[PDB]
């Protein structure tokens, strides 16, 4: 049989990364290029659609436009490798390689797309300059739920208020917020670990000298 | 599963012109792409002519500007205009369909003797 080999059916992939995934098919000498065809396609969408050595783009699921390309001069040497840029959770999936070229096979091949909570975003208010109580504030987007663990400069645990909402700027990824409330000074340093539920991102906290420009 | 019947092969002589049909009876799809190939005695299958679900069109080289491949979806009918036949166009011509509806599967006719006297 003319048969469509795959090297791995799986792909862990990180959130915004560039994945290639590669079909294998034989070819011995120079191909003809007419003759080939290529479907790349996950679920229902097609992503790549390649007859008479050109690309149909009309038919392209527009979540895969400008983003998604076969690797042409890879077509030479028996590879149908699909590229797709920034990877986002709706990458996730069954994707399907599908050649005829002397004979036709498809394969099956699954992504899952890994998202992490390594961007911390931090912020520290005074709440009243006289008791030093201060606000901190961390947060960060990524899948699964996280708790955050905020610790002393001394690595001892400290009880702060966490806040989990579905993301705006993007979708199925989480948007997760703590906030640590405590009389600290200047220079005194704090951590807040986000650890996923079911991988530890740590943030530094600096405390700043009060700010002189306040009303009362 | 899809059937592919071809029709129209016979005896012409070299100038002469003739239409060949094939039906596609089953799980077909204007989505499918659909070629004629073609086997002189002893030589070896070569494709003819190729059309994808856009109506884009390959050719190879001996019959550009001679034969022409179009569709008719709603009659689920393949069609090859040959004009200005010669002798070397004597072949048995096979429709070819690349079915996706159930699964990823090319099919193949039987095949229609054409001639071309001198
Ligand atoms: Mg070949």
């Amino acid at each position: 049989m003319f048969t469509v080999t795959v090297p791995k059916d799986l792909y862990v992939v990180e959130y915004g990364s560039n994945m290639t995934i590669e079909c294998k098919f034989p070819v011995e000498k120079q191909l003809d290029l007419a003759a080939l065809i290529v479907y790349w396609e996950m679920e229902d969408k097609n992503i790549i659609q390649f007859v008479h050595g050109e690309e149909d783009l009309k038919v392209q699921h527009s979540s895969y436009r400008q983003r998604a390309r076969l690797l042409k001069d890879q077509l030479s040497l028996g590879n149908a490798a699909l590229q797709i840029t920034d990877v986002k959770l709706q990458d996730a999936g069954v994707y399907r390689c599908m050649i005829s070229y002397g004979g036709a096979d498809y394969k099956r091949i699954t992504v899952k797309v890994n998202a992490p909570y390594n961007k911390i975003n931090q912020r520290i208010l005074v709440v009243d300059p006289v008791t030093s109580e201060h606000e901190l504030t961390c947060q960060a987007e990524g899948y699964p739920k996280a708790e955050v663990i905020w610790t002393s400069s001394d690595h001892q645990v400290l009880s702060g208020k966490t806040t989990t909402t579905n993301s705006k700027r993007e979708e199925k990824l989480f948007n997760v917020t703590s906030t640590l409330r405590i009389n600290t000074t200047t220079n005194e340093i704090f951590y807040c670990t986000f650890r996923r539920l079911d991988e530890n991102h740590t943030a530094e906290l600096v405390i700043p000298e009060l700010p002189l420009a306040h009303p009362p | 599963e899809v059937q592919l019947v071809e029709s129209g092969g016979g005896l012409v002589q070299a100038g002469g012109s003739l239409r060949l049909s094939c039906a596609a009876s089953g799980s077909i799809s204007s989505r499918d792409v659909m070629r004629w190939y073609r086997q002189a005695p002893g030589k070896q299958r070569e494709l003819v002519a190729s059309i994808s679900s856009g109506g884009g069109t390959y050719y190879v080289d001996s019959v550009k500007g001679r034969f022409t491949i179009s569709r008719d979806n709603a009659e689920n009918t393949l069609y090859l205009q040959m004009n200005s036949l010669k002798p070397e166009d004597t072949a048995v011509y096979y429709c070819w369909d690349l079915g996706h509806r159930p699964y990823f599967k090319d099919y193949w006719g039987q095949g229609t003797q054409v001639t071309v006297s001198s």
